[PDB]
């Protein structure tokens, strides 16, 4: 199960 | 730009008119871009498998190139690498014993 | 002990990016994404991985799509910091992950970015602080303590990482727990002043992990198969020399002589 990241670099 | 690290290899180990896998294992390079042919008796191979890309815990690179083949006593094997960190191509050639 | 890994690149083309992420559970590959492909899907690299159904996939492949996206925006911001322009070619990677216990409990959550090839930020073993690796990584650390981003993560590596690691575990019991044990064998090669290369062989072995003893000792390698080889060499006079294979498919450590 992937991950989603949050706020951009 | 890091520089690629070559293995030629054999999946089983080597007889003489044996049909076996020949193997290319393509190491510790960035960038991703890179370009690898296989070589018998110094020409090119047709058929040959890449595998998709991935790398390691490091960030580096690794991809494996793979042929059939039947070796013989008079025969050459070499894999031939082409990458942005290398001024000309590095090819290295498989040994039996290695 | 255990491990699920997500490994992810994005490479900028000269004049749209390339987003490629790679799976693993216990250091096999198990799903992979890739937008080159006519379709861009996660397929299964696993054959146990084919229990999943349709809305797995689904699921899985619009989290990829939001991925690329969010490596598009990222690798944009990246060009401002360091003071370059539209459009080279770059390289932005990312890997995460939970380490497992023996009794299936978190052991270690990870979380970190490159840029070139580089390190560029670290989520730290306390899932809350982070790590930059140079100045330009500094502007995102400040933005993300701002935002709190280090508690989404954390949620990630305590909860979905951990439970879906352990539904993958059952799904493939047969093929992630199996082992397979290294054929050892030693070759004689004589050489320059009386001096003989002693090289013991492992091949055919699964998991990876192995630690060979007696000093040229190559890298793993694999076989193609789905097994490793690996090698190491001593230099010898005229062999009282015993080479020792440890591997876990193997009841007892493999001793070893020419």
């Amino acid at each position: 199960a992937s991950l989603s990241n949050g706020p951009h670099l | 730009q890091k520089t690629p690290q070559i293995q030629v290899y054999s999946r089983h180990p080597p007889e003489n008119g044996k049909p076996n896998i020949l193997n290319c294992y393509v190491t510790q390079f960035h960038p991703p871009h890179i370009e690898i042919q296989m070589l018998k008796n110094g020409k090119k191979i047709p058929k040959v498998e890449m595998s998709d890309m991935s790398f390691s815990k490091d960030w580096s690179f690794y991809i494996l190139a793979h042929t059939e083949f039947t070796p013989t006593e008079t025969d050459t094997y070499a894999c031939r690498v082409k990458h942005d960190s290398m001024a000309e191509p590095k090819t290295v050639y498989w040994d039996r014993d290695m | 002990p255990h491990s699920m890994r997500y490994f992810e690149t994005a490479v900028s083309r000269p004049g749209e990016p390339r987003y490629i992420s790679v799976g693993y559970v216990d250091n096999k590959e198990f799903v992979r994404f890739d937008s080159d492909a006519e379709n861009p899907r996660y397929e299964p690299r696993a054959p146990w991985m084919e229990q999943e159904g349709p809305e797995y996939w689904e699921r899985e492949t619009q989290k990829a799509k939001g991925q690329e996206q969010w490596f598009r925006v990222s690798l944009r911001n990246l060009l401002g910091y360091y003071n370059q322009s539209a459009g080279g070619s770059h390289t932005l990677q990312q890997m995460s992950g939970c380490d497992l216990g023996s009794d299936w409990r978190l052991l270690r959550g990870y979380l970190q970015f490159a840029y070139e090839g580089r390190d560029y930020i670290a989520l730290n073993e306390d899932l809350k602080t982070w790590t930059a690796a140079d100045m330009a990584a500094q502007i995102t650390r400040r933005k993300w303590e701002q935002s709190g981003a280090a508690e989404h993560y954390k949620a990630y590596l305590e909860g979905e990482c951990v439970e879906w690691l352990h539904r993958y575990l059952k799904n493939g019991n047969a093929t992630l727990l199996r082992t397979d044990s290294p054929k050892a064998h030693v070759t004689h090669h004589p050489r320059s002043k009386g001096e003989v290369t002693l090289r013991c062989w492992a091949l055919g072995f699964y998991p990876a992990d192995i630690t060979l003893t007696w000093m040229e000792l190559v890298e793993t390698r694999p076989a193609g198969d789905g097994t490793f080889q690996k090698w190491a060499s001593v230099v010898v006079p005229l062999q009282n020399y015993t080479c020792r294979v440890y591997h876990e498919g193997l009841p007892e450590p493999l001793t070893l002589r020419w």
